RNA sequence: GGCACCUCGAUGUCGGCUCAUCGCAUCCUGGGGCUGUAGUCGGUCCCAAGGGUUGGGCUGUUCGCCCAUUAAAGCGGUACGCGAGCUGGGUUCAGAACGUCGUGAGACAGUUCGGUCCCUAUCCGUCGCGGGCGCAGGAAAUUUGAGAGGAGCUGUCCUUAGUACGAGAGGACCGGGAUGGACGCACCGCUGGUGUACCAGUUGUUCUGCCAAGGGCAUCGCUGGGUAGCUAUGUGCGGACGGGAUAAGUGCUGAAAGCAUCUAAGCAUGAAGCCCCCCUCAAGAUGAGAUUUCCCAUUCCGCAAGGAAGUAAGAUCCCUGAAAGAUGAUCAGGUUGAUAGGUCUGAGGUGGAAGUGUGGCGACACAUGGAGCUGACAGAUACUAAUCGAUCGAGGACUUAAC
């Protein structure tokens, strides 16, 4: 079943949404092996919603996704690059959009990390 | 559950007319009261509508001489003869359990025809 | 499904209004008690034309039960409120007659003449 | 007495003749061969080791290869006994698919419980709980071991822990229908264990 | 829950047996190392076969 | 009760809630001898602890009384069983009163109201799970079962029968047939319960520039349903059918006492007892078993004894995980690949989404459309992650006999 990290219910969407903002500008990002593996459950299902371009669709984007801006200049919303750039990228491709390659325990606490980026 | 389903396909009963879950249909039931079966039609607003196959079931119930009756019949059982929807009726939700506490003109508000 | 001190509203011409169980006569026992059990029980409360008084202690059999009964057809039924009927001794009813629906699962046992008062019998 | 076990997969219900309701037991059965057969005379006891699915080689261990290259047949799962066959009953190697059980036999049935992991002990023994109110801080918790004068706890007392798992006979069940081209089994009532789960199908005792 | 007694150090050092963690097991890098443990990337050179992801 | 040998540098009282077990002078059930035993129903004395042993009203109570039941609602031991498990209601602190006694101060197995019940388990204990070594070579398996535990209770109705019996009234023994209670073991497919990343409706405020459409918070904001898993109040099953020797009894042959006599010789019959049949753990049953199938009989030292370095069968470290699970362990798996996630197709659940058009002053309604949304449930699909590698691991001891 799904991983409960010991954060409050009404947290934990807010703990997921937050790391699929922050993937969408830094492309990659350093976390905890065992919050990495539910990462990848929730991200790839956002992509798939970018896929058919639907305006109804790209609502449900703004349920998870937050309002934050994604590259300078192109002033893109987080939830618009998706529509725009990692759409087009992965039209071929269907799944396994997220490879998380794990990485050495953390010194601060014993935790061990992941790399997860998209793939 | 692809196995499961190749042995309920044989029990199947394609005979059942469709229904939506608001609506006062009349089952028919043969009731061996010994020898012979009499026939007792039962009109009632279905309400319930789980799923499973042939566990599938519904909850048609009725008012009688001022008390209700609430008698659940699985949709693919051998009982059943016939079924015949009176009355069609919208319904905003899908588990009416509501309605058989809103005695008795309120009941058919939920009941319009369709 | 009824429990030691549960009220059960009378469903026959008994001139009783409602009457609260004592003790399921079934083994030592069980206390859950379906339809056909029979269950000593007092009048809480009465009409007042009727043979039944106040605060007699009397056995009555079930007929109706919020509970969904259990056939071996799968078919259940839960009636809206639960009912039983005034009976001393011989299991002729006291009541002249039987308000509202009676349950089928009566017939099984030899209660039969009980039956024939039934309106409906589901 | 013969016994083919198989994993079930789902629970079902089936009517047949009467009108009442038969809940039902799925049980994948068949194939299964003889991949040995105990002789008292030697083995020191008369038993038939039947397997039970079939696995690629990669999984199969090389002394496991050699052990069914006797019964002339492709490495196999788990095996099991079934005291007491009556011999000679089959050929060795022979196959068996569901045709010695009629609907009308009585079954008993074994197998592993599904685990309910670790429990307290009115789970695993069905002890009564203690008060929620009245200021008692005690409940859920099993209580007293028992008399001082002994000065030890009595071996065998009932205390909290896990639960499931372990192999529980359930004795008297009847089978339904017979799906011999499936290799269906369709025992009437609850059978013990997990989803997917091993189960044996030894016939029961009569009379 | 008051103990009865201080324990004598033979106990002591029995409990004391089960106490030491296990070594982490250890592999050479397919590229330069050394060493890195099994299906974590690597502090060195960050290699992970055997693709350079930092 | 008596005595003052345990404890006044602490043995925490009574009654309950909890769980028990033990002993029989046996409450019930099963086996009977004698009856002022017609039958029915009892009385009494012998076998028997196997099992079962009640829901409440009164009282802090035990006890007792009463009500409704039950085959019966037996006693007592275990620090008048159990407070490092709980309850403070009763006595047994400090407050306050009544009655009585005492000049008073106060007192009263007289009564009434209120009144902090502390503690992280070291060892022995018990309920579960591992790590080591042994089992004269290493392994993968399957099991024999010395021993041990659990289960062990019964009600009604339908027959023989309205027969045996009795003037009647009443009404069986025995042998069969069905349906329950109590309890125990299992599983969700029904009945439901729950279900905090499922669905829908809805309130206030705020955030997406404003609309539409949403997000945050307010117990998951609240409310209505629910997949899986977990569950009983649900379902299915269980105590069945029989043997071995017996207990009290019933005896058959016959003597010591020519008759007689259950016994002293010899043969029977005979119980929910005991032993097994039934189910479960079990060769650390150091007595370490048995059978099936694999690896080979190395390379280096030391003349010998013996010790090292690799490997074979096999296993592990690590990793994808769950039918498992506190952690280990267990099981399903590790790229001639479905282990988990994702992606598609379903099942189930919640149920007419968004957008658009139409009707209506508006609010909304209808149509497009069983649509939309879907966390754990399935079927396929390498699209991703189970890389790359490492480690452990046997050369079969000495005798005797049969060959």
């Amino acid at each position: 079943s799904y991983r409960k990290l010991g954060r409050t219910s009404a947290q934990r969407k807010a703990m997921l949404r937050d790391l699929t903002t922050d993937l969408i500008i830094n492309e990659r990002i350093e976390t905890t092996e065992t919050r990495a593996k539910e990462l990848r459950s929730v991200v790839e299902k956002m992509i798939t919603l970018g896929k058919r371009g639907d305006l109804h669709a790209r609502r449900q984007a703004a349920a998870y996704i937050r309002n934050e801006v994604a590259n300078e200049e192109n002033n893109q919303d987080a939830l618009q690059k998706l529509f725009s750039d990692i759409a087009t990228r992965y039209e071929e491709r269907q799944g396994g959009y997220t490879r998380i390659m794990k990485l050495g325990p953390r010194r601060g606490d014993g935790a061990p990390m992941a790399i997860i980026e998209l793939v | 559950q692809k196995l499961i389903e190749d042995i309920t396909k044989e029990q199947l009963r394609t005979d059942l007319p469709a229904f939506r879950p608001g609506d006062t249909l009349r089952v028919h039931v043969k009731v061996v009261e010994g020898n012979r079966e009499r026939i007792q039609i039962f009109e009632g607003v279905v309400i319930k509508r789980r799923g499973g196959g042939i566990s599938e079931t519904f909850t048609v119930r009725k008012i009688s001489y001022g008390v209700g009756v609430e008698r659940t019949f699985p949709v693919h059982t051998p009982k059943i003869a016939k079924i015949e929807v009176v009355r069609y009726g919208k319904v905003r939700r899908a588990k009416l359990y509501y309605l058989r506490e809103l005695r008795g003109k309120a009941a058919r508000i939920k009941e319009i025809r369709r | 499904m009824i429990q030691q001190e549960t009220r059960l509203k009378v469903a026959d011409n008994s001139g009783a209004r409602e009457v609260l169980t004592i003790k399921v006569l079934g083994g030592s026992g069980r206390k859950t008690a379906n339809i056909g059990d029979v269950i000593v029980c007092t009048v809480k409360q009465a009409t007042p034309g009727g043979v039944v008084k106040k605060g007699e202690v009397v056995k009555a059999v079930i007929v109706r039960t919020k509970s969904g009964a259990r056939r071996s057809d799968g078919s259940y039924i839960s009636f809206d409120e639960n009912a039983c009927v005034i009976i001393r001794d011989d299991k002729s009813p006291r009541g002249t007659r039987i308000f509202g629906p009676v349950a089928r699962e009566l017939r099984e046992n030899n209660f039969m003449k009980i039956v024939s008062l039934a309106p409906e019998v589901i | 007495t013969k016994g083919i076990l198989g994993r079930k997969i789902g629970m079902t219900q089936v009517f047949a003749e009467n009108g009442d309701l038969i809940p039902v037991t799925v049980i994948e059965a068949a194939p299964n061969v003889v991949l040995q057969k105990k002789t008292a005379e030697n083995d020191g006891y008369e038993a038939i080791q039947l397997g039970f699915d079939d696995k690629r080689e990669k999984l199969s261990n090389k002394p496991e290869k050699g052990h069914v290259a006797k019964a002339e047949t492709a490495p196999k799962r788990f095996v099991k006994e079934l005291r007491g066959v009556e011999m000679d009953a089959y050929e060795v190697g022979q196959e068996v698919k569901v045709e010695i059980f009629s609907a009308g036999e009585i079954v008993d049935v074994t197998g592993v419980s599904k685990g309910k992991g670790f429990q307290g002990a009115i789970k695993r023994h069905g002890q009564s709980r203690g008060p929620m109110s009245h200021g008692s801080r005690y409940h859920r918790r099993p209580g007293s071991m028992g008399p001082v004068d002994p000065n030890r706890v009595f071996k065998g007392k009932l205390l909290p822990g896990r639960m499931g798992g372990e192999q529980i006979t359930v004795q008297n069940l009847e089978i339904v229908k017979v799906d011999a081209e499936r290799n269906l089994l369709l025992i009437k009532g609850n059978v013990p264990g997990a989803k997917k789960s091993l189960i044996t199908v030894k016939s029961a005792v009569k009379s | 829950a008051v103990p009865f007694r201080r324990t004598s150090k033979m106990k002591k050092r029995l409990r004391r047996t089960h106490f030491k963690l296990n070594v982490p097991g250890m592999t050479e890098c397919p590229s330069c190392g050394e060493m890195k443990l099994s299906h974590r990337v690597c502090k060195a050179c960050g290699s992970y076969n055997g693709k350079d992801i930092n």
